[PDB]
RNA sequence: ACUCGGUGAAAUUAUAGUACCUGUGAAGAUGCAGGUUACCCGCGACAGGACGGAAAGA
RNA sequence: AACAGUGGUAGGAGAGCGUUCUAAGGGCUGUGAAGCCAGACCGGAAGGACUGGUGGAGCGCUUAGAAGUGAGAAUGCCGGU
RNA sequence: UAUCCUUGGGAGUCAGACUGCGAGUGAUAAGAUCCGUAGUCGAAAGGGAAACAGCCCAGACCGCCAGCUAAGGUCCCAAAG
RNA sequence: GACCGAUAGUGAACCAGUACCGUGAGGGAAAGGUGAAAAGCACCCCGGAAGGGGAGUGAAAGAGAUCCUGAAACCGUGUGCCUACAAGUAGUCAGAGCCCGUUAACGGGUGAUGGCGUGCCUUUUGUAGAAUGAACCGGCGAGUUACGAUCUCGUGCAAGGUU
């Protein structure tokens, strides 16, 4: 259970390809123009 | 100054009838045709061959007792998973694969060899669907 | 003899041999002493 | 007096790192592996400057064989006939050009055929 | 177009094209001449025994130069053997004139 | 075009680039909403930098807040602070508190 | 040296092995392997060699016409200006060496400030200040003294 | 343990785009020869190899 | 010029390239020195120029002289990552 | 055919390995057992024996997209019946 | 001073025998540089602040307080070429296509495909090994000096030479 060798840059970058975030689901508030998460609340919107 | 060929390649279609022929003697000439060794513009890295259609694949001949004692093996991947069948079964049920195995084994290994093999068509019977390519008739030299 | 054109007598001065300064000089790794001897 | 030295070391290592331009990953970045790769490249370049002369003759022979069998001869018979006629001065390289650019060179094959009888 | 032999090697030349020969002595501006013409292809073809008798290709000299430098480096592993050397091979730039007489 | 930089921000650069990738290239008004609705700890900081960039574009160069888009957006590494003895509670050693430089550029489309 | 650097006695290591000294030459601390050491560089030549050398330099300077023999050099006043005027009178625009008989003081005080002039007495001439200075001014008495010494 | 938010080490490390079989070989082949298989990138498991460490005979 | 020769470990012999300093002669440089970055130039090698950028005050050529004289390996030492 | 003698300066080297001949040795065929004796590697790249320190051919100053051969080979991989 | 020039030179160029370590005897560091002059950023804007963008000082603000120069490892953003049927000490030789345009030179970048190709060092009869060492980069790091002996070459004088 000991790393036999260091990890190259290219393999590290390849492994980090699924490690990213998603754009949120946002809708605009009927009254106002604020943006909130869909199915979330904003009467103050 | 020697001319290497690229995008100037023009291929033809040839029909070879394997009725009274030996497996190895036909396959050598066919593989040489596929690799393009019969053309003055042959270059070793651009696949200047041409297409070959082989008909009557079930009529091929094997000398000696090869029809009984030549075994075709294959190991799938499982340890000790080696299955086999004799050349009689191969010619009676899967002629096309039997010709393809030889011609493939006589071709160079790598990407270019696999492309060259892609240029080959084998048919049991006497008819082929490639009349639109207007192929010619090629006679084996030896 | 001017002070900017000093010339030694030919053959009176020889350059010292510096040992252990690369394999291209012939006296590199083992420094001319060879192996254990 | 004392001598420090940094400039000569930096320049000598930078020359090697610049020669290692285009290699993969660490082999164009770190001096120790770039030096090894440059030495290997020197050896390979010598060996392949010999193998190139080896290989182009092989290509020429292949093309001559093809164009000669397009006439009813083989390479060996055609070369023997050509040498037997003194016209063999003509090379293999020049023959091969006169096979992709002027197959009317068959004239030479006709001469060899005539001499082979 | 003829086939000459100049540098212990043969070349194929047509009028107007520029060729590179081995040193070939001479001097820029001079008109060199080749004697060993082995084949005169074209409309009338003259395959010649050894050389086509009575065949000469004239040419003009443009410059005497040396090619791009090659660094010859060789070494032996484990034995501390290195050797480095430079090389620029001289040539001659020549333009083909009248490929007969 | 207008720029705004936040230097030596107490955040690991690798964690800030996750949000920076989300927001770059977007229209400047839409980008603020994404930052407001993303649940990450770099969002507030990047939002402050973006608002600062928008402000400079109107008070200093007289460009309009609409018709603005995020041209460049990247995160660099800042001086690292080294805590040699997290012996407090932790049994670790030489912890590295990393740091970031956040830069955002906006311009007219 | 590696033994003259402060500290170094204990073997730096222990545990909870022990090898070397924090003052070995490969440590950042200190210890120079050979380095310089105070010594003299002087040596001697055979006396005949010295005489031949001085004679050769004098004759060489004679050949190139870089010698001017003055009846006498006397200064009523010790002014640098007067030496400058005299030197210009003899067309001496570069480094010069003046040789007197028995070290008169008015000449020594003048030309002391002129940046390329050096004044010595008869028994002070030597190879360096003859080769170095382009021109040679010498009085007739100093010529006699040098001739009779050698 | 796993997913999400916050924070965040260590042993190890010649470079590395690191398949399998049969041979060859100064110790036991990923890297040699011949063949057979295999679209690119991950996540969770296993413990087969691990030239991992324990061991110990001796 | 005519021949002949030019694989190489330990090792013997020869010819050179660079670095710091000192002496002499000659010079550069605020209209931009050393250093740093880039380039498709020159020499048989060690190496050497020329252009452009940055830099903001010193440097180099010829002949000699003297060395704390050239780094990829020491489970080297120190720092950074 | 161009080597070999003397004197002087400087050395490195002191577990060699494998293969073939002998028939000195179990003199016979030996294997042995060493004994000799030659070669190659060590310090030798290139072609062949699939791969291969020691076998076979052959000794790399550097370039060329020229030619003739050695061992070994000429259905295809792979140059040539 | 043919001595060092901030890993050097004293251990100590800086509040150094200090900080730290040890019960104690004792051991024992790291750490220099704004600018000629503080003229060291009034005022406006975003921000709780930090930090920025203008304005201003200045020759220079990419000289703004660990503030001369600022290399390499290491970390990123943009883009020209290639890449999702392919088996590799990663190069080398041959080679289309595409993109550029140089100290104009049988130019530069990238490279689909084909051939060849078992890292460097040390050691050993012999290594690709399951011998040994190195995570990477940078700096520092090993045949000297004195006194004797002997040999060669140079210079002077020579049966004499030298202090």
């Amino acid at each position: 259970a000991v790393p036999f060798r260091r990890t190259s840059k290219m393999k590290k970058r390849l492994r980090r390809t699924h490690f990213k975030l998603n754009v949120p689901g946002m809708t605009e508030c009927p009254s106002c123009g604020e943006m909130k998460l869909s199915h979330r609340v904003c009467k103050a919107c | 100054t020697p001319m290497a060929n690229a995008s100037t390649i023009e291929r033809k279609w040839l029909v070879v009838d394997a009725a009274g022929k030996t497996l190895g003697r036909l396959s050598s000439e066919v593989a040489a045709i596929l690799r393009g060794k019969h053309k003055p513009t042959y270059t070793p890295h651009v696949d200047t061959g041409d297409h070959v259609i082989i008909i009557n694949a079930e009529k091929i001949e094997l000398t000696g007792k090869k029809l009984t004692d030549k075994i075709y093996y294959r190991h799938t991947q499982h340890p000790g998973g080696l299955k086999s069948r004799t050349a009689l079964e191969m010619r009676t049920n899967y002629p096309e694969k039997m010709l393809e195995l030889a011609i493939k084994g006589m071709l160079p290994k790598g990407s270019l060899g696999r492309q060259m093999f892609k240029k080959l068509n084998v048919y049991r019977g006497s008819e082929h669907p490639h009349e639109a390519q207007k192929p010619e008739v090629y006679e084996l030299r030896g | 003899m001017k002070l900017h054109e000093l010339k030694p007598s030919e053959g009176s001065r020889k350059t010292r041999n510096r040992v252990g300064r690369g394999i291209g000089s012939g006296n590199g790794k083992t420094a001319g002493k060879g192996h254990k001897g | 007096p004392r001598v420090k030295g940094g400039t000569v070391t930096r320049k000598r290592r930078k020359k090697v790192l610049k020669l290692a331009k285009g290699y993969f990953g660490s082999k164009h970045t770190l001096y120790k592996v770039a030096n090894q790769q440059v030495m290997k490249s020197g050896n390979y370049a010598f060996r392949d400057r010999r193998q190139k002369k080896r290989d182009f003759r092989k290509l020429w022979i292949t093309r001559i064989n093809a164009a000669a069998r397009m006439n009813g001869l083989s390479y060996s018979r055609l070369m023997h006939g050509l040498k037997l006629s003194g016209i063999e001065v003509n090379r293999k390289m020049l023959a091969d050009l006169a096979v992709n650019d002027l197959t009317a060179f068959n004239q030479l094959a006709d001469a060899a055929k005539a001499q082979l009888n | 177009y003829a086939i000459i032999k100049t540098g212990g090697k043969q070349i194929k030349v047509e009028e107007g094209q520029t060729v590179y020969i081995e040193k070939l002595a001479a001097e820029a501006g001079e008109t060199v001449t080749f004697e060993d013409v082995l084949f005169v292809g074209g409309d009338n073809v003259k395959v010649g025994n050894p050389t086509v008798e009575g065949a000469t290709v004239t040419a003009k000299v443009e410059k005497q130069g040396r090619a791009k430098k090659i660094t010859v480096f060789r070494y032996k592993p484990k034995k501390n053997v290195h050797k480095k050397q430079g090389h620029r091979q001289p040539y001659t730039k020549v333009t083909i004139e009248k490929i007969n007489a | 075009q207008a720029k705004a930089v936040a230097r030596t921000v107490r955040i690991a650069p690798r964690k800030a680039r996750l949000v920076m990738d989300l927001i770059r290239g977007k229209q400047v008004g839409e980008a603020v909403s994404i930052l407001n609705l993303t649940p990450r700890a770099a969002s507030p900081i990047i939002e402050k930098v973006l608002k600062s960039a928008i402000a400079n574009a109107e008070h200093n160069y007289e460009m309009d807040a609409n018709n603005l888009v995020i041209s460049q957006a990247f995160v660099d590494e800042g001086p690292t602070l080294k805590r040699f003895r997290p012996r407090a509670m932790g049994r670790a050693s030489q912890i590295n508190k990393r740091t970031s430089h956040i830069t955002i550029v906006v311009s007219e489309k | 040296n590696r033994s003259e650097v402060r500290g170094g006695g204990r073997k730096p290591w222990r545990q909870k092995a022990r090898q070397g000294s924090i003052r070995s030459p490969q440590w950042r601390g200190g210890g120079v392997v050979f380095g310089p050491t105070p010594r003299s560089y002087s040596y001697k030549l055979p006396k005949k060699v010295r005489r031949l050398a001085i004679k050769s330099v004098l004759s060489s300077k004679v050949i190139d016409n870089n010698i001017i023999v003055l009846e006498d050099l006397t200064l009523d006043t010790a002014k640098t200006k007067e030496m400058a005027a005299i030197l210009k009178g003899l067309s001496v625009e570069k480094k010069a060496l003046i040789v007197t008989a028995d070290a008169n003081e008015a000449v020594a005080l003048s030309a002391r400030n002129i940046p390329g002039v050096t004044v010595v007495e008869a028994n002070g001439i030597n190879v360096l200040d003859v080769v170095n200075h382009e021109k040679l001014l010498i009085t007739k008495a100093a010529v006699e003294k040098v001739e009779e010494v050698l």
